[PDB]
């Protein structure tokens, strides 16, 4: 124990000898492959994603650059790590969501949408054949008694609801961030949610955006619909930010 | 059967009759025809009886482990779109004619569900032989927004129309309510039928029948 | 395909060492803990709850299989959440044949017979979990562990989890057969306080209770009434 | 080396040792040329024989009326996929009714020997081949290789020592449209020739040659019947 | 060793033969394209292996769809199979859907068939890199490409292969927005004559293909005549 | 009609702590009889017996699957199967056959096996279950079996007056058909012992 | 049943009666025939109102996932041709007589008519169901090219009030739906609202 | 995929088959389990293993299964492998007894587990069954019978063995205090006491450490009866005042 192995240990999901995943351990590096972070905060009225947008290539069309994700019209999503792999993951939460409409009559609600996804990342973690994806998922959506909902999960199949929370590379550093606000604020709970979630982002990354540089997503209490933010929109923030 | 459903001012009324046949032979007086789907939402059945059992307990075990799922409250048309996709699937085989309804987030919902898997969502309903006996009665006397009593009053007038008119129904009037804060399963409401009395005593006293052969097994 | 050879072999002293491993990660799960009082069950458990970023009340670890039985485990959450779908699953199908409720113990022995096939069956791991399993039928309340290999038990008491040696020997030291289970509650969390670390409040440890209505949540309010003698 | 055992094992200079490994059969097979003219196709190959008493290797096979084919590397493998061309041939002429163009036959066979190099537990082809042919678009000479990639040639030679007999058609290759059909043969022989050790001659035993044209259907010519051929390397 | 299975992450979170593949993508001879304001135009350095091949031989240009092209870099008998995927995805699309699909839809389609392939021990990854372009009145103008790990962007110019850094460098320099493929073409056989290494590898064909306005929205060989006098421009723009 | 190819017929009756059930026992093909002594009535348990009547291959078959079924059921859980259980577990045998049914019509009679309560139903082909408070009949003579047992039949019957009103309701009920009789097998089921008859009967 | 739809300059109106019938009874007498199948895209369902509920329910499915991944609304053509997919390869087990109508913005409003067997075309206007046989006549005769919105209206009204009146399998109210950019707006023709045409007395 | 696979299913160079050795290492190490036939029954006797004090007690037995009418058996080995053994024994004991309206005799129950275990030996790729059995039974060919089954897919019938902790030892006292032809179940059950008290050395035997289960003909009908710790306890009491006696 202490970072022990036998056999094939690092190489498929069997247990070490302490009983750790040392692949689904590997997967969440992966998530960090990327370089990229995002970030999500809810408050009473919305909900809201924010993430780095990188655009080094000029050559790229950058409009076909996002991590920003509609599953259905009322549930969107930010995803964070290895893009093929989260393509393919938010592909899926699509199909999920349109067959439990087709079945049941109802929209999906954000919470089991989130942990259908984690019960299939789960099949990786024990199942010898395949990897883990190396991606994460933020998915944000109301709910009709509960309010605006974010949920994340991982690539070991864990999942959460949460006030805010992160991904990628400095996840950590924006956990810290945004525990330090919370407990500020009465009864724990998020208010200027756009701006949290940016200010959250500037800090731990250092940076001080420009409109081109993040995107931004909603769901709000008024308007459930998932809405991306055009540049001039995000701008708005970033102009009223700065002006204190 | 005679099975019936109502929306009324804060909730549903279900209704049904308690007879079941085997050819022109009465088989059960006292068979319950409103089944359980979920704490909320209630579901009457006619056509062939296994059948009906058999869907309405399928469906409403599929929709428990739904809700211990998703931890809330099931709603009416998921019941209504499981039944009718399962039905459609069987191509009419499954002969379960139903009623649907409850009390669901979004109110009171009523739906009759057809063996070939349609479905019609409407604010009063009627199925089986004496469907037609318990819609006189609807057309008649139903306006929307009933108070419980008016429309428990109703639903168990439909139900006695079917009785009294279908060859196929009789016996007891069974009703359910259900509302957003209550779930009343008044099984019987009514028996407005009832044997004679028995006028000459037949206690044919033991000797009577002539024994060829007896064995005694005692038991622990 | 599929790897149709087993991941779980005999080494040459005898051990399944997989599933030994999977014990480790069981060890090294949060606290869990059941009390069989006279009059019924208490399950609970610790959350390895960090933040308060995280809401609390969005996924639980306590989780009823049915109106009668509930289950808690410590190791893999996401390992556990297999297994309440697979229980409820199995508890519905004996309900469709059957037309009763899934006696406890036979709940446990199909879930039970679930966890051994991934000791032998192709290309996959054991569970890393540990379930406790609670319930009441034929007038009588049951508490039932079941571990990596498929292998369950019927408890008074016990604990599992970090620190479950200790666990054990603090209820051996504290629990009797004629105990009510508003008294088995108190001591359940005394249980979960000795390899605690943090202040306990209502939102970092779960409770469940089973008796003759039926099995339950406790809620936070009703958690947090608890820990005041705590 | 931990990378040579498995077709799905990409090594870390972007190759596939298992595709070059078949390869290797092929380059060690008996050479064969292939070349055309603006009318017709020709194959010429060496046989080679186990003993003195054996009869000498078939290398040249048909395929349909307007197809043929010269093969190097392992005979299995050139039998199962020769009949796998003769049924997609015959399949066309059933639906159709008219001959499955020679670009085409080539390109499903290709689509057919990647499959394997990208499974588990699957291995490429061993087998190269020359294929000769004609169709509306004349007449053709195509090769194919184990790596599932395939060529459309002016000429070609491939098994050992097929260097050489490269060489001569490179040298020769701009007389070759022009050329009749005996001119064209005859140089396919002298390209086969080169391949040989000075001592030994293309004889009657160890020379099989195939042709097709406009006006001639896929013939095989074996012993006896490439006499014609050999008399006037003059 | 951590590097034999696309199953298999390293302990640095990487999948080594996916990887693999894409160095076998970088190997290959360059491919380039570029979008323009009526169109896209492909070019390919194609290197000739033997004077005994014919014009033509080897393509690495494809038709999809009628109005979709496709080119590759990498193992060419990977990139052929991906032809395949791509044209039975657009013939299906539609079969089922009644119209032609649009680029992005069958981008992100054949991408997700690409990234099936980097997670199982099952298979390999595909040796490969592909661009896809079309032109339509309604979607105008547009260009994907996607590597072996199943990653598909839009751009407004790209290149695969060995000399795509040399090769983007100079996609930069058009102002590619106002140009038409017809001025575009030349400034595509300029670029590949300047990545071309003509010391390391001797003989090559260009080869070129566009889509746009000016071909009413369908994929198609540039004609020989436009090829010879965009070579001789940019060959004598090399001077 | 396939029901009557054999005939036959059972019933069972509920008193006050004891339970009644009976058949006839002929086993015969069209118009002939075979044998006599046909059997009809399966034991399930010591206090739990399963009747079926119709079609006498399939009368053999349900009661040797449901066997099997019970016997794993009893193995593997702790204990003799309830009643209710027992009807539900031969409603579900049924109904597996929905579209290709066994033509066995039964009736369940028992005690149940803590609470010593009697309990009685039937089951169409197709396992519809009926409880009741009363009787069940099944067989090629309902019609009158049902005559017989809605004159006869009284509430909280000793053990002495069942056996006499089960027994006359039977025998006169099967001196109406053709194809049910040859005689006539009765079990009394009480808490601390089962008696069991056969009829002086009718022989045509 | 009698369904009818009608292309507009901007758009489409739809109809339908709202009777359902088993024999000559009648288990619905407010059926709604026109069901959304997207935001702009409706059909209009004649035939077994089990069949074309459970393929209007399927293709409404289908359309809604297309439509996400391609990130825009989807096209008329494109639902039309999914229940023509369905309606012909199951045209031995189905009966359904169809009408597909809505806007998009590239075609703007759009009918189109898949009969039973699974066939698919476009037309100015539709009309289906059992009553569509007694409006032949005036239809053709009615019909003018350039018609209004408010003119498809009435236009539509008219014809179904007609084979209403005629049609014993249709019946009740009419329920009328218009699709453009704008959106759906929807209403019914009850009682007296329903267009009167005299029976012929001497 | 091959480099995973440890090949379960192979022959080693000396023709052994590992796994299925490591499995009876398994059962070596599991609790003592014994078995005894005598002249008017049979009977299982095994360590417990189930024993710390917050145990709850709710099965008649922890290691004792009944089969069928006529037959039990008990197990050494992993737990969780026995319980889908036993399972299956239930299950073909019920197929014969579908099919021909008669008991399964013993040994056929037993043989047709044992080529279930066989193949587990021989293909498909799984580790094999951890399990050794003691089956006891009566049937109309050979009365009572005692059968030991293995890991291996091998079995044989015994008049009195033992399997799982101290086996041989247990073995051999069975070699020296057996009276072939002249046992009862009362002398069979003093000498699963005796066997026990000796080969339970990790301590002192008590009721609450063993199970004890007989097979007894009554009245034309098989009775399996697990013995209550009132009996345990008495037995007990009876070789422990026996052992006083072995002096003088
Ligand atoms: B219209 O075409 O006349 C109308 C359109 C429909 C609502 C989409 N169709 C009908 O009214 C048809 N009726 C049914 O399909 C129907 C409804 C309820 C039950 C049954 C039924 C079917 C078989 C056996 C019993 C009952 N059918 C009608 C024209 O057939
Ligand atoms: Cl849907
Ligand atoms: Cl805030
Ligand atoms: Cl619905
Ligand atoms: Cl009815
Ligand atoms: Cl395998
Ligand atoms: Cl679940
Ligand atoms: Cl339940
Ligand atoms: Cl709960
Ligand atoms: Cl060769
Ligand atoms: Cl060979
Ligand atoms: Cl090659
Ligand atoms: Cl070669
Ligand atoms: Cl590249
Ligand atoms: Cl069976
Ligand atoms: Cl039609
Ligand atoms: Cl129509
Ligand atoms: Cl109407
Ligand atoms: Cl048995
Ligand atoms: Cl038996
Ligand atoms: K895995
Ligand atoms: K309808
Ligand atoms: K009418
Ligand atoms: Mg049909
Ligand atoms: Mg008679
Ligand atoms: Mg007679």
């Amino acid at each position: 124990s202490r970072g022990s192995s036998a056999g094939f240990d690092r190489h498929i999901t069997i247990f070490s000898p302490e009983g750790r995943l040392y692949q689904v351990e590997y997967a969440f590096k992966a998530i960090n492959q990327g370089g990229l972070t995002s970030v999500a905060v809810r408050g009473k009225d919305c909900a809201v994603i924010v993430t780095q947008k990188k655009v080094p290539d000029k050559l790229l069309d950058s409009s076909t650059v996002t991590h920003l994700f509609k599953i259905t019209e009322n549930i969107g999503c930010v995803m964070t790590g290895m893009t093929a792999d989260s393509r393919s993951q938010v592909q899926r939460a699509r199909y999920e969501a349109a067959n439990w409409k087709y079945k049941y009559g109802y929209e999906i609600p954000v919470d089991m949408l989130c942990k259908r996804i984690a019960d299939i990342s789960q099949v990786y973690t024990q199942n010898a054949e395949m990897r883990p994806l190396g991606c994460c998922m933020i998915l944000i959506g109301i709910d009709e008694e509960q309010g605006p909902q974010v949920y994340k999960c991982d690539p070991a199949g864990y999942y959460c609801g949460f006030k805010a929370t992160a991904a990628g590379v400095k996840q950590t550093e924006s956990t810290s961030f945004l525990e330090k606000k919370v407990k500020k604020k009465f009864d724990w709970t998020f208010e200027q949610t756009v701006e949290t979630a940016i200010t959250c982002l500037s800090t731990v990354l250092s940076i001080d955006f420009k409109p081109s540089e993040i995107e931004v997503g909603v769901v709000t209490v008024e308007n459930p619909k998932f809405r991306i933010l055009t540049e001039a929109e995000i701008d708005a923030h970033l102009v009223a930010l700065a002006e204190r | 059967t005679t099975i019936a459903g109502v929306v009324y001012k804060d909730g549903i009324v279900l209704g049904a009759d308690t007879r079941a046949t085997e050819g022109m032979v009465v088989a059960d007086k006292n068979c319950s025809k409103i089944h359980f789907i979920s704490p909320n939402i209630y579901c009457c059945g006619a056509g062939t009886a296994a059948d009906t059992d058999m869907t309405t307990q399928l469906i409403s075990s599929n929709l428990e482990l739904h809700s211990l799922s998703t931890g809330r409250l099931p709603r009416v048309v998921t019941a209504n779109r499981m039944l009718k996709q399962m039905l459609f699937r069987y191509q009419g085989y499954i002969g379960a004619a139903l009623v649907l309804g409850g009390v669901d987030v979004t109110g009171p919902h009523l739906y009759s569900i057809y063996p070939h898997g349609s479905t019609d969502k409407l604010p009063y309903v009627t199925m089986g032989s004496g469907s037609l006996a318990a819609m006189a009665v609807f057309e008649d006397k139903f306006r929307p927004d009933m108070e419980e009593e008016e429309a428990k009053n109703l639903v168990s007038e439909a139900i006695a129309a079917g009785i009294f008119n279908d060859l196929g129904s009789g016996s007891n009037i069974d009703l359910c309510v259900i509302s957003k804060n209550k779930l009343d399963f008044l099984r019987p409401y009514t028996v407005p039928n009832k044997k004679g009395t028995r006028l000459g005593r037949y206690r044919c006293e033991k000797g009577t029948t002539a024994v060829l052969t007896e064995k005694i097994t005692p038991l622990e | 395909r599929g790897y149709s050879f087993s991941l779980t072999t005999f080494s040459p002293s005898g051990k399944l060492v997989q599933i030994e491993y999977a014990l480790a990660a069981v060890a090294g799960g949060a606290p869990s803990v059941g009390i069989k009082a006279a009059n019924g069950v208490v399950l609970a458990t610790e959350k390895k709850q960090k933040s308060i970023l995280y809401d609390e009340r969005s996924v639980h670890k306590v989780e009823p299989i049915t109106k009668h039985i509930g289950l808690v485990y410590s190791g893999m959450g996401p390992d556990y959440r297999v297994l309440v779908h697979r229980a409820r699953k199995l508890a519905q199908q004996y309900y469709l044949v059957y037309q009763e409720p899934i006696p406890t113990a036979q709940l446990v022995q199909r879930v039970a017979s679930v966890m051994q096939e991934y000791t032998q069956s192709g290309g996959v791991r054991p569970f890393g979990v540990s379930l406790l399993i609670c319930g009441w039928n034929e007038g009588r309340p049951y508490l039932f562990q079941s571990d990596p290999s498929g292998a369950y038990f019927a408890w008074k008491a016990t604990a599992m989890g970090k620190n479950y040696v200790n666990g054990k020997t603090f209820l051996e030291k504290r629990y009797n057969e004629d105990l009510e289970l508003e008294d088995a509650i108190h001591t359940a969390i005394l249980t979960l306080k000795e390899s605690f670390e943090g202040q306990m409040t209502e939102d970092n440890i779960e409770v469940g209770i089973c008796n003759e209505a039926g099995f339950r949540r406790l809620t936070p309010t009703e958690v947090k009434d608890y820990l005041a003698a705590i | 080396n931990q990378y040579d055992n498995d077709v799905t094992v990409w090594s870390p200079q972007g190759r596939i040792h298992q595709i070059e490994y078949a390869m290797e059969a092929v380059k060690q097979g008996s050479a064969t040329v292939g070349l055309k003219s603006k009318t017709h196709a020709v194959l010429v190959a060496l046989k080679r024989a186990q003993s003195e008493l054996a009869a000498h290797q078939k290398k040249i096979l048909h395929v349909d009326n307007h197809i043929g084919i010269s093969i190097a590397g392992l005979t299995a493998d050139a039998r199962l996929l020769c009949n796998f061309m003769r049924q997609e041939c015959l399949d066309s002429r059933f639906v159709f009714d008219r001959p499955l163009p020679v670009s085409r036959l080539v390109s499903l066979i290709g689509s057919k020997t990647q499959i394997p190099t990208q499974r588990y537990g699957r291995r490429p082809y061993g087998v190269g081949l020359l294929i000769a042919g004609y169709d509306d678009m004349g007449p053709h000479i195509f090769q194919t290789c184990p790596s599932a990639n395939y060529f459309d040639c002016r000429a070609m030679s491939i098994g050992a020592r097929s260097q050489s007999a490269r060489t001569y058609l490179e040298r020769h290759m701009s007389e070759f449209m022009e050329c009749n059909l005996n001119e064209l043969v005859k140089h396919g022989l002298r390209a086969l020739r080169e391949t040989l050790p000075a001592e030994q001659d293309l004889t009657t035993k160890n020379v099989s040659i195939g042709i097709v044209g406009k006006d001639l259907e896929f013939t095989i010519y074996d012993d006896d019947d490439v006499s014609p051929f050999l008399e006037g390397l003059e | 060793g951590y590097d034999l299975s696309a199953s298999t992450f390293s302990p640095d979170g990487r999948v080594f033969q996916v990887e693999y593949a894409m160095k076998a993508v970088e190997n290959s001879s360059t491919a380039i394209g570029i979008r323009c304001k009526d169109g896209v135009v492909f070019g390919v350095e194609k290197l000739v292996l033997s004077k005994l091949y014919e014009e033509g031989s080897n393509k690495r240009l494809f038709n999809v769809d009628r109005h979709v092209g496709m080119a590759v870099a990498g193992l060419l008998a990977d990139a052929r199979s991906l032809a395949d995927i791509a044209r039975e995805e657009a013939s299906n699309f539609r079969s089922n859907f009644g119209y032609n699909i649009p680029l992005k839809h069958l981008a992100d389609r054949v991408a997700m068939y690409v990234h099936a392939y980097t997670l199982y021990s099952a298979v390999r990854p595909f040796g490969c890199s592909f661009m896809l372009g079309s032109y339509s009145v309604n979607d105008g103008a547009q260009l994907y490409m996607i590597d072996p790990s199943g990653v598909s962007y839009g751009y407004w110019g790209c290149a695969i292969g060995k000399a795509r850094q040399a090769a983007k460098t100079e996609i930069e320099k058009l102002q590619m927005k106002e140009m038409t493929c017809r001025d575009i073409v030349k400034e595509v056989a300029k670029i590949i004559y300047i990545v071309h290494d003509e010391v390391k590898d001797k003989a090559f064909e260009l080869e070129l293909s566009w889509v746009g306005e000016l071909t009413n929205g369908r994929h198609e060989i540039v004609p020989k005549d436009i090829r010879e006098e965009a070579e001789k421009y940019a060959k004598e723009s090399l001077k | 009609s396939i029901m009557s190819y054999n005939g036959g017929a059972v019933m069972a009756m509920k008193g006050k702590n004891c339970v009644a059930i009976a058949a006839d026992r002929r086993f015969g093909i069209q118009a002939q009889m075979v044998t006599t002594d046909f059997q009809k009535i399966f034991p399930m348990g010591d206090r739990l017996y399963i009747g079926l009547a119709g079609l006498a291959t399939d009368v053999q078959t349900v009661a040797q699957r449901l066997k099997f079924r019970l016997n794993l059921y009893e193995l593997k859980e702790g204990r003799q199967i309830k009643p209710y259980t027992l009807m539900s577990m031969v409603a579900n045998l049924l109904y597996e056959k929905r579209f290709g049914p066994y033509y066995t019509e039964p009736v369940i009679a028992g005690l149940d096996p803590k609470t010593f309560k009697p309990f009685i139903c039937s089951l169409d082909l197709i396992g519809c279950p009926m409880v009741t408070d009363d009787f069940v009949v099944s067989g090629t003579c309902a019609e009158q079996m049902y005559g017989m047992c809605e004159s006869l039949w009284e509430p909280n019957m000793d053990p002495d007056h069942l056996f006499e009103t089960i027994s006359q309701a039977m025998l006169n009920a099967v001196d109406r058909d053709a194809v049910s009789g040859m005689g006539v097998i009765v079990h009394i089921i009480e808490k601390d012992k089962i008696t069991t008859r056969t009829l002086k009967a009718r022989m045509d | 049943t009698t369904i009818m739809a009608v292309q507009f300059d901007g758009g489409v109106v739809l109809g339908a009666d709202s009777r359902t019938t088993t024999g000559s009874y009648i288990a619905n007498r407010v059926t709604d025939k026109l069901t959304p199948i997207h935001d702009r895209i409706f059909c209009c369902r004649s035939g077994s109102a089990a069949d074309t509920q459970a393929v209007a329910d399927a293709v409404t499915y289908q359309l809604g996932f297309h439509s996400i991944e391609l990130n825009e609304p989807p096209l008329v053509h494109t639902a039309a041709s999914l229940f023509k997919e369905m309606c012909y390869r199951y045209r031995e087990d189905l009966m359904a007589g169809i009408i597909i109508a809505g806007w998009d913005p590239q075609e703007g409003g759009q009918v189109y008519s898949v009969p039973m067997g699974g066939m698919m075309v476009r037309q100015s206007f539709a009309i289906g169901g059992s009553g569509s046989s007694y409006i032949y006549g005036y239809v053709d005769a009615t019909y003018r090219e350039g018609m209004t919105k408010e003119e498809c209206l009435q236009f539509t009204a008219n014809a179904l009030a007609l084979a209403m009146e005629r049609d014993g399998s249709s019946g009740g109210v009419i329920r009328l739906a218009a699709i453009a950019e704008s959106g759906v707006e929807r209403q019914v023709l009850l009682g007296d609202q329903i267009p009167k045409f005299a029976v012929a007395t001497l | 995929s091959r480099r995973y696979d440890s090949r379960t299913t192979i022959f080693s160079p000396e023709g052994r088959l590992y796994q299925v050795e490591y499995a009876m290492e398994a059962i070596g190490h599991a609790g003592t389990c014994l078995g005894i036939l005598a002249n008017d029954g049979v009977l299982l006797a095994a360590e417990r293993r189930n024993i710390h004090k917050l145990l709850d007690e709710v099965f008649f037995s922890e290691k004792i299964y009944k089969l069928n009418e006529d037959m039990a058996c008990s197990v050494a080995g992993i737990t969780s492998d026995a319980n889908v053994l036993t399972n299956e024994l239930r299950l073909i004991a019920q197929r014969y007894l579908l099919q021909y309206q008669e008991p399964i005799p013993c040994e056929q129950l037993v043989t047709a587990l044992c080529d279930i275990k066989q193949a587990y030996t021989q293909f498909g790729g799984k580790r094999p069954f951890g399990v050794s059995l003691l089956y006891i039974g009566w049937d109309k060919h050979y009365g009572f019978q005692l059968y030991q089954s293995d890991p291996s897919g091998n079995y044989g019938g015994w008049k009195a063995t033992c399997i799982g902790n101290n086996s041989a030892a247990a073995v051999s006292m069975l070699k020296q205090d057996y009276k072939e032809g002249e046992m009862t179940l009362k002398s069979a059950l003093a000498l699963a006491i005796k066997v026990l008290n000796k080969t339970m050395d990790v301590s002192k035997l008590s009721a609450e450490k063993v199970e004890i289960a007989t097979l007894t003909r009554e009245n034309g009908k098989t009775v399996i009866r697990v013995l209550k710790q009132k009996e345990v306890e008495q037995l007990i009491k009876k070789h422990e005042e026996e052992e006083a006696k072995a002096e003088r």
